């Protein structure tokens, strides 16, 4: 499983300013968390899939 | 592809104030002296020839 993300440099500046959060870490904090949720869903999904 | 159109700016920074004042000039153009009563009296003493 894999995922990608595309953030512009100027967005990193604006997000670092104004609000005050690093634009880079959020996408890493989103993609990695999202993938783990899907796998954690797939394990649950298979159980109901295979249940009698 | 998160551009800068996704993040919405907050309060714009106030960089500069701009007042408008004339180069007021009356200390140098006239001669001033504080009067201690609501009526100010100047003395004009003139030197006259025998023809006034």
């Amino acid at each position: 499983r894999q995922l990608k993300a595309a953030y512009s440099i100027e967005l990193a500046q604006d997000l670092r300013a104004v609000h005050g959060m690093d634009a880079d870490a959020e996408l890493s904090g989103i993609l990695a968390t999202e993938i783990m949720l899907e796998i954690n869903r797939e394990v649950v999904d298979w159980i109901n899939y295979s249940a009698q | 592809s998160t551009t800068t159109n996704s993040n919405s700016i907050g309060r714009p920074n106030l960089v500069a104030l701009t007042r408008a004042t004339t180069k007021l000039i009356y200390s140098d153009i006239v001669a001033t002296q504080r009067t201690n009563q609501p009526v100010a009296a100047f003395y004009g003493i003139k030197y006259l020839n025998p023809d006034n």
